[PDB]
């Protein structure tokens, strides 16, 4: 998760990893992903297993 | 915690371990006690 | 010796009060068995405690339908119909229209207290007496 849109020691190489065929995330995307685990389907699922 | 290898695990790492684990467990423990207290058995809390 | 000829008369609605017959509930083994028996039936089929309602008049009361127990309790509100004979052909107006597969809560509103609503008063009387 690319910290901010400035120079994090981890950020400068994000571009480099992505060339492997992998994805990094903005915090807005990683937020989106985790707010999908509060939707009423995966809430209904969490309550089983 | 950065630049803390296994020879350098001290108070900061022991204190971090409490924030990021034992007190997480104590905070989920707590909500179980306050929910049970009031016989709430059908309104669970998703821990993410 | 036979007691003089006796009639028992059982009061209907209107007389209901907060704390009603909770004096007996403290003391009587026979009364305790009546409330406790009914409060377990309500807790498990419809998700509320009739004792709580009688003891402390709650203004609002939300049922939640979470977990497996909770889904069973929701089917118990969804099944409750009202097979009215209105019109030439009978029409079935399902009670709790705001309760479907995708509900997680239902809330009982009152103005003053729930113990004054017909559906809570009716049992609270009928128990208090039976006890």
């Amino acid at each position: 998760t690319r910290g901010t849109g400035l120079m994090s020691a981890n950020n400068i190489i994000a571009e480099g990893i992505e060339k492997m065929g992998v994805r990094t995330f903005s915090q807005k995307e990683m937020a989106f992903n985790l707010l999908g685990l509060l939707t009423p389907e995966v809430v209904e699922l969490c309550q089983k297993s | 915690e950065q630049g803390i290898e296994l020879e350098h695990i001290d108070s900061k790492s022991e204190f971090a371990h409490r924030i990021m684990l034992t007190n997480i467990l104590r905070m989920m423990g707590c909500v179980k006690k306050q929910k049970s207290a009031r016989g709430i058995e059908t309104r669970p809390a998703q821990v993410i | 010796i036979e007691q003089p000829v006796t009639t028992f008369v059982f009061t209907g609605q209107g007389s209901q009060e907060q704390g009603m017959g909770m004096d007996l509930y403290k003391t009587s083994k026979a009364a305790q068995d009546v409330w406790n028996r009914a409060d377990n039936h309500f807790k498990d089929t419809y998700g509320f405690s009739i004792l709580d309602i009688v003891i402390n008049n709650p203004v609002n009361l939300t049922i939640h339908f979470g977990g497996e127990k909770g889904k069973r309790i929701r089917e118990n509100y969804s099944a409750m119909i009202f097979e009215t004979i209105v019109d030439g052909k009978l029409k079935t107006e399902k009670i709790f229209k705001e309760i479907n597969e995708h509900s997680t809560s239902y809330t009982f509103r009152s103005e003053k207290g729930l113990l004054s609503a017909t559906q809570f008063t009716q049992p609270a009387l009928t128990l208090m007496e039976k006890a």
